[PDB]
């Protein structure tokens, strides 16, 4: 009960400190009131509490928002289309948190467009993955297959629209799956001749 | 920015999470619970007794 | 003024505050006295800030 | 005594019914359909539970 108490009293008073925040946040209604069930555990358990697994990662800003974010990523890549998670080794451990999440090219690119090469995305075989993330919304750092301890990235809406330049050829390889004629409908022919 | 700001002022704020279990209030209510406890305590050792 | 008007005498020790006086307080000026310092320790996070 | 050993693993929580647990899926690989089991490296050494 006294540790029932370290918990309820220590709630009575964040629901104060709190409540600005979501006056002032109201669409970060979920990590706010996980840090302050994180904080209740904390006080409860006396469990350590990590500074950097609990803190806000800015992935990109805005500054006008005129000319739109225009990301235009020529080597179409995993890891800088969706983002890396880049891991920190203490004694041999690898461990990862929020703040070793980092950008790729989509996560700079929402709102605005993000301009690929189709060979590109050919080439390196990640058309398949960025069909799934223009789909499904599911975009997520790669995890380099040696670190086991990873993180549950959840499905993140996708606001900004892609644009793929190439050679006709570069899209003989690709109209023939039909989720590409599903997602890709605009066809921006530039015509070879002039008059 | 804000948002960072404030979640860094909340993380130091586990300074005066820990004070507040030291607060008058938190004291009193501590002591009133031991002293609960120990009467049962104390009931359960007279019919021991 | 609140603890005058209840007739308890606050004794201040720092940070942590507390009522002397004949028996226990009031529920109401325990709430008082809470709110008061969990609003004074606000004051000394927005004091970090 | 580890405690890690020995908590339950919530896996999901129980539905009124209407709506039922609808999952889609679109991305079928085995890790997302059956479950994850992740590990810890302490010194070189891998560990589960």
């Amino acid at each position: 009960a006294l540790r029932r108490l370290r918990r309820d009293w220590a709630l009575h008073y964040l629901n104060n400190r709190f409540e600005p925040l979501f006056q002032r946040f109201p669409q970060a209604r979920a990590y706010l009131e996980a840090l302050r069930a994180r904080l209740a555990r904390y006080a409860e358990t006396g469990e350590p509490l990590d500074p950097a697994q609990w803190r806000p990662n800015l992935l990109t800003s805005s500054s006008s928002g005129t000319p739109p974010p225009i990301v235009y990523e020529p080597y179409a890549t995993a890891p800088r289309l969706f983002g890396r998670l880049d891991y920190l080794v203490d004694r041999g451990v690898w461990s990862t948190n929020v703040s070793l999440i980092r950008p790729g090219a989509v996560h700079r690119a929402q709102g605005g467009y993000l301009i690929l090469d189709a060979l590109s995305l050919k080439r390196e075989g990640t058309w398949e993955a960025f069909k799934r993330a223009l789909r499904n919304g599911q975009v997520e750092p790669v995890t380099e297959p040696q670190a086991p301890a990873g993180l549950e990235v959840e499905p993140f809406p996708i606001q900004m629209q892609v644009i793929l330049v190439g050679t006709p050829e570069a899209f003989e390889g690709l109209e023939e799956d039909p989720a590409f004629s599903e997602l890709f409908r605009i066809r921006a022919e530039f015509s070879p001749t002039l008059p | 920015i804000h948002l960072a700001e404030a979640v860094e002022g909340l993380l130091l704020e586990v300074n005066r999470l820990d004070e507040l279990f030291r607060q008058g209030s938190f004291l009193r209510e501590k002591t009133q619970l031991e002293a609960r406890f120990k009467e049962a305590r104390e009931q359960q050792l007279e019919a021991l007794r | 003024r609140e603890a005058q008007e209840a007739g308890f005498a606050l004794s201040t020790n720092g940070e942590r505050l507390e009522l002397t006086g004949p028996g226990p307080v009031p529920a109401e000026l325990s709430a008082r006295l809470e709110e008061v310092t969990l609003g004074s320790l606000a004051a000394s996070a927005e004091l970090e800030v």
